[PDB]
């Protein structure tokens, strides 16, 4: 929530909706991350 | 001149026909009057025909039940149960009509079945036959129709429509202004940091498709609140909104950044001020507040509470995107301020959003349901269903259900929908006669707030654009590329030359009673070159009905006065149509006829010869008073061959010989030569001719330079003379009489005078007619400074001759950088200023020094100068360019401040005890 | 639209979201493919 902060802003029409934009939205998005599950998207998302 | 034309014996040959005429007067005030009185009685009928369509229309919904479910409904669904009716081709629309069967138009964004749609269907059937009626009661009528509250449409007479086709009824031009009242519009765009990404292009779409809603008595002004609140607009106070001014914020709205701390308090508090004022114009109407924020945690009482005690200013709030913020307080914010708070999802909620703020300010018209039905006519725009210029005439409907019996009353409120009858103009302008009156008068209308019906430069292809930038890098090879549906609203001001005269003839007649003024102008010459100076008599009245438009007839002074024709010896007449048969084109010439109206007839798209022989076989069937005419004028130009160009024949010299007469006679002598006229055959839309008749003295025209084709040394330049005629104290002016000078033949005179230096033979309007030394021999007809700038930027500024710099608002160019395009335009035209024909000047550009005398020809169209040199050191500035250059519209951020004087309407519904808002939600 | 009676006919998708380049699809239930309704259909779902 500090390194993203909802960035997420992008100005588009796509959902890119593992956003970090609450608390416990985050948690759930990390807890993707664990599993191992479409990491890319979230990556691909950070770097973009 | 005098001997190649026979134009003193054209003199002889009006002169000696004393019979065969009655020269009558125009009295103008006259024909105003009467003018006045027809097209009141055109508005009378048609403005009826709305009322049977709105009291016809309401009888039904108050009698429908609302049947549920559907196993019975069968209209026309006009995009492809269903009927296919049959079609018979007709001209009053130029399209296939049905006269029988009523359509539908259903946008397709809408539609299953629907227990909406399909329900109001049901009731709007039997509107049929009140359509039915309307047509057997008057014929003439273009396209009633009834326009509705969820998107249909329909229309009688039933074409098929015209490859997305977005057209939603619900945000066209004329629904607007029949469902609503003014609007002093305000529109804040929150752009705080919470709006970045997807909340930042929907409110860049969503305002820049509010801004289409309006009409042009709305205002608005956007404010973006802030830290600070500020008008990223260039403007500072409110608008006029014309279509120009609309486009100045859509630059403004698509450069917006966003960053920093809602507020809402400092927003507000800049917002009603802005409202404020009643200094500089206003609709003084219903005043609307518009706040597109994403959400945020304040009821901002404290503002609400120092400003609408009275709860005079309702607000709409719109929120957008998906953001998951509150939309708490905003729910709040309207509800309580008589709003009616709307959410925009994402793209393509965007159109279906911003139409129904129309339908809550009708509130105060539902509840005033007496005075309410007044005919509001929209101004001007292109039919969709392709059929010109057309004017609407709309009254709203209304859901009386409930009406001296009362009932519970929840929808008491809302109206149906907007009856429309549209008026073509061509259908006013067979009501103003424009074939007696000496083709530089014509007849010409005013709407209140200062904007035109009739000035015959209205020509279709919509206006006013800056410079009309396209990237074909962003385009797909696909998708329709939306057609504007941009009303045509000239300025008075931008149609004609401005002048101080002019400026008080606008702001008297816009509102005032009668009055007639006669001065001296600069009138710009058709397809412009050339710009005269001479006089006008014009008057104008309202109209005794209604005040949304006013009359105004321009008359050149030489024109009080026409020739009636009247023969009644029958042969006579009938030899001169035996002149017109094309039997005789090397005994008269070839004969040309203009397109005109009688009985029975067609247009000729250039085939002359087939209108000629069709015109040929009317009076062989008669074997009215332009049939009368023609006749008449046959002759007279026929015994200008018999007895004057009969006895030339082929002269050492003029290579083609031409008169032109009012009536739509245009002969050309050898016929072979003649073949190559390439100009306009219709005489009051004819350049030269007009341009002869405000000369008292000989006008020379440079054609044009490659212009399509062998307009040349082919060709020659052009002669001529106005024809004045002494009836027993009176002045009257015909004919025009035109000689082609063979132009080698022209040098071969301007050469043996040289030899008995440098030297160009030169016209009013800077175009080269011809000169020594051979490089200049082929520009022949390009404007000079194209040639030599140094001189002629030199020759303006130590005068004669001068240059106004108007823009055109109509012109079609050639997109940029970042097909056709219209955009606004510059066109310079020269003229002259000063008399005392005797300049002389010696010119040093720089480091070397050369010799003016520039002498103007007497009784005639020339400047002749003598400079010499070329050979010397050069001296390339820059260039005069003429012809149209693409640029800019004026300023729109100080055209603004000192505005244009109009005036509002006279309604201005608000504020019922009544109402009762509770709804939103 | 949300519901059964209120989505058909046709509507407007737009590639990218610029509001003229805009096409037509027709619109319909698009039952989700992993639904939950019954649970010989439920166990195929939280398999995956
Ligand atoms: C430029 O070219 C012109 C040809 O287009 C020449 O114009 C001719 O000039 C003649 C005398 O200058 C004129 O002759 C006179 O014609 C009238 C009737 O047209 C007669 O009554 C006169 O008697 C007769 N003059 C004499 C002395 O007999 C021609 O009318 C006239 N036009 C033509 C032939 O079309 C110009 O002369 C010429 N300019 C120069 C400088 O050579
Ligand atoms: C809207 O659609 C409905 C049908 O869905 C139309 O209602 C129909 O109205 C006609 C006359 O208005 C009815 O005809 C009558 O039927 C009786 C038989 O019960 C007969 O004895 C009468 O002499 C007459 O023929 C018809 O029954 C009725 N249809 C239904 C299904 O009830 C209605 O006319 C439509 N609205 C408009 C404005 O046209
Ligand atoms: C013109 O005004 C009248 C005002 O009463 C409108 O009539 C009312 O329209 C509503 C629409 O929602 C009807 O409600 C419906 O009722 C049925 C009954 O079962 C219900 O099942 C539906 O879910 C729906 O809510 C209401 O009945 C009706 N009033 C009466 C007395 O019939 C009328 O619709 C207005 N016209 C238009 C074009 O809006
Ligand atoms: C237009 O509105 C302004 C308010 O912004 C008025 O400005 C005041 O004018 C009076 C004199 O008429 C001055 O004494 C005040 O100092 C002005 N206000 C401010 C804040 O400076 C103005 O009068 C109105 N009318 C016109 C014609 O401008
Ligand atoms: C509408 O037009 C009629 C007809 O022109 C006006 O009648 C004029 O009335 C004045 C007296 O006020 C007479 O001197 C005029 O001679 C009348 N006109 C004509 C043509 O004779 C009527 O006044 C107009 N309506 C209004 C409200 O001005
Ligand atoms: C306009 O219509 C007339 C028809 O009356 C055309 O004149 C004919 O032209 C053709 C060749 O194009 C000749 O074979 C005929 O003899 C001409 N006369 C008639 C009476 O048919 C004229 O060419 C047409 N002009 C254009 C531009 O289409
Ligand atoms: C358009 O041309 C006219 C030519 O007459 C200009 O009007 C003259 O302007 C001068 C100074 O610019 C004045 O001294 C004269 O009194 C004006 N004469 C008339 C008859 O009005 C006019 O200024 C030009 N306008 C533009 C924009 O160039
Ligand atoms: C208007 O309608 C009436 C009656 O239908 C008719 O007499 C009159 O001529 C119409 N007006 C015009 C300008 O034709
Ligand atoms: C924003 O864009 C408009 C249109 O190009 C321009 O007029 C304006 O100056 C721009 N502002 C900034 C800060 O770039
Ligand atoms: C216009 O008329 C007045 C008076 O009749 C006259 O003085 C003036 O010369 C005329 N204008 C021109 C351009 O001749
Ligand atoms: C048309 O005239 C221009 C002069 O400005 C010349 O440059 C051009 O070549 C001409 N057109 C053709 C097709 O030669
Ligand atoms: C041309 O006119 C302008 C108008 O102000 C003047 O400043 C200038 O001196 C003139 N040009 C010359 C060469 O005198
Ligand atoms: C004509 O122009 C000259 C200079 O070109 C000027 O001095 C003179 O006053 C002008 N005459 C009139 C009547 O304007
Ligand atoms: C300017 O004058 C000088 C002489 O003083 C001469 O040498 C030079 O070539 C001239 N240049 C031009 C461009 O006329
Ligand atoms: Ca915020």
């Amino acid at each position: 929530m500090q390194l993203f902060g909802g960035r997420y802003d992008f100005e588009d029409t796509e959902v890119r909706r593992s956003n970090f934009d609450n608390f416990p939205q985050a948690l759930i998005s990390v807890f993707q991350v664990l599993t191992g599950e479409d990491w890319n998207s979230v990556m691909y998302n950070g770097i973009m | 001149a005098k001997t190649a034309s026979g134009v003193h014996q054209l003199v002889d040959i009006y002169e000696k026909y004393q019979d065969l005429y009655t020269v009558e007067p125009n009295n103008a005030r006259q024909l105003v009057e009467i003018a006045a009185r027809d097209i009141e009685k055109l508005l009378s009928n048609r403005s009826k025909a709305l009322v049977r369509l709105a009291l016809e229309a309401e009888k039904v919904q108050a009698a429908h039940q609302w049947r549920e479910d559907f196993a019975s409904v069968v209209y026309y669904n006009a995009k492809d149960q269903r009927i296919k009716p049959v079609f018979i081709d007709d001209a009053n629309f130029r399209r296939q009509v049905s006269y029988q069967h009523a359509a539908v138009h259903i946008p397709t964004d809408i539609y299953e079945g629907s227990t909406i749609v399909l329900n109001e269907l049901n009731w709007t059937s039997a509107l049929d036959d009140v359509f039915k009626k309307n047509r057997e009661e008057d014929p003439s009528l273009l396209w009633q129709v009834f326009g509705s509250a969820t998107g249909l449409a329909r229309y009688y007479p039933a074409s098929p429509w015209v490859k997305i086709d977005l057209y939603d009824v619900r945000r066209r031009p004329w629904y607007i202004q029949g469902a609503a009242s003014p609007k002093d519009m305000l529109i804040l765009v929150d752009v705080s940091g919470s709006v970045s990404g997807l909340t930042l292009k929907l409110i860049r779409t969503s305002v820049s498709e509010m801004l289409e809603t309006l009409s042009d008595d709305d205002f608005v002004n956007v404010a973006s609140f802030n830290s600070n609140a500020q008008d990223v607009s260039c403007f500072q106070h409110l608008v006029q909104a014309n279509v120009r001014n609309k486009k100045v914020l859509k630059d403004a709205v698509n450069n917006i950044t966003a960053k920093g701390i809602t507020d809402y308090k400092k927003g507000f508090s800049f917002a009603f001020e802005q409202l404020l004022n009643y200094n500089v114009s206003r609709a003084n109407c219903n005043k609307i507040i518009m706040l597109f924020t994403d959400g945020g945690e304040e009821r901002a009482q404290e503002i609400f509470a120092k400003y609408n005690k009275d709860k005079k200013v309702r607000v709409f709030t719109f929120s957008v995107g998906q953001h998951n913020y509150d939309r708490g307080p905003i729910q709040w914010m309207a509800c309580e301020n008589k709003g009616y708070y709307y959410e925009i999802p994402s793209i393509g909620a965007i159109r279906i959003n911003t139409q129904e703020y129309l339908d809550v300010l009708g509130r105060p018209m539902v509840l005033a349901g007496d005075k309410a039905k007044q005919v509001q006519w929209t101004n001007v725009y292109l039919d969709a269903l392709e059929l010109g210029l057309v004017i609407t005439g709309t009254l709203p409907v209304f859901n009386i259900t409930g009406q001296f019996e009362n009932k519970t009353n929840l929808k008491n409120q809302l109206i149906l929908g907007v009856m429309g009858v549209d008026v073509s103009l061509e259908d006013i302008k067979r009501l103003t006669p424009r074939f007696t009156l000496c083709p530089n008068g014509y007849y010409f209308a005013i709407d209140p707030n200062g904007y035109v019906l009739l000035h015959p430069n209205l020509q279709p292809k919509p206006i006013g654009v800056g410079i009309p930038t396209i990237n074909l890098r962003k385009r797909r090879p696909n998708v329709q590329n939306p057609k504007s549906q941009e009303p045509v609203t000239l300025d008075f001001l931008d149609a004609e030359l401005e002048n101080d005269i002019k400026v008080e003839i606008r702001n008297k007649m816009i509102d005032g009673e009668s009055g007639e003024k006669t001065f001296r102008t600069l009138v710009k010459s058709q397809d412009e070159r050339y710009i005269d100076k001479g006089n006008r008599t014009y008057t104008w009245t309202p109209v005794n009905g209604t005040d949304y438009s006013s009359l105004a007839l321009v008359l050149p002074t030489y024109s009080f006065y026409y020739i009636k024709a009247k023969i009644e010896e029958t042969i006579t007449q009938a030899r001169y149509s035996e002149t017109l048969k094309p039997d005789n084109f090397e005994e008269s010439g070839y004969t040309f006829l203009a397109p005109r109206d009688y009985c029975s007839d067609l247009k000729p798209s250039d085939n002359n010869t087939e209108f000629l022989l069709n015109f040929n076989e009317f009076i062989d069937r008669k074997t009215t008073d332009l049939i009368n005419r023609v006749l008449l004028d046959a002759g007279f130009t026929n015994e200008l061959v018999q007895n004057y160009w009969s006895k030339q024949k082929n002269i050492k010299g003029v290579k083609a010989r031409f008169v032109v007469t009012d009536g739509g006679i245009t002969r050309v002598y050898p016929k072979e030569a003649g073949e190559n006229w390439q100009e306009n055959p219709e005489t009051y839309e004819d350049s030269f001719y007009k341009r002869s008749l405000d000369n008292d003295n000989y006008v020379f025209t440079a054609p044009y330079f490659n212009k399509s084709g062998p307009g040349a040394y082919e060709s020659g330049i052009m002669v001529s003379k106005a024809v004045e005629i002494y009836i027993q104290g009176k002045l009257l002016k015909p004919a025009v009489v035109g000689i082609k000078i063979d132009v080698n033949s022209w040098i071969e005179n301007f050469t043996k005078t040289s030899i008995r230096m440098d030297c160009v033979i030169l016209d009013d309007g800077g175009f080269l007619l011809m000169a020594n030394h051979d490089d200049y021999t082929n520009q022949i007809g390009r404007f000079f400074g194209e040639i030599d700038p140094s001189l002629m930027r030199h020759l303006v500024n130590i005068s004669v001759y001068a240059f106004n710099k108007s823009y055109d608002y109509q012109s079609v160019c050639e997109p940029g950088a970042a097909s056709k395009q219209s955009c606004i335009t510059e066109q310079t035209q020269y003229f002259f200023d000063n008399d005392s024909k005797s300049f002389s000047g010696v010119l040093d550009c720089g480091n070397c020094s050369r010799i003016f005398h520039v002498e103007k020809l007497m009784n005639t169209n020339l400047i002749f100068i003598m400079v010499e040199s070329k050979g010397t050191c050069p001296c390339d500035t820059r260039l005069l360019i003429q012809a149209e250059q693409t640029s800019d519209g004026p300023d729109p951020c100080d055209m603004v401040k000192q505005p244009r004087y109009r005036k509002g309407p006279d309604v201005c519904f608000d504020n019922n005890v009544l109402e009762d808002y509770t709804d939103c939600x | 639209k949300m519901t059964e009676e209120e989505c058909r006919g046709y509507y407007y998708v737009y590639k990218d979201g610029d509001p003229t380049q805009m096409e037509l699809r027709p619109r319909q239930w698009i039952h989700n493919d992993f639904h939950f309704d019954n649970v010989l259909s439920a166990m195929m779902s939280l398999f995956t």
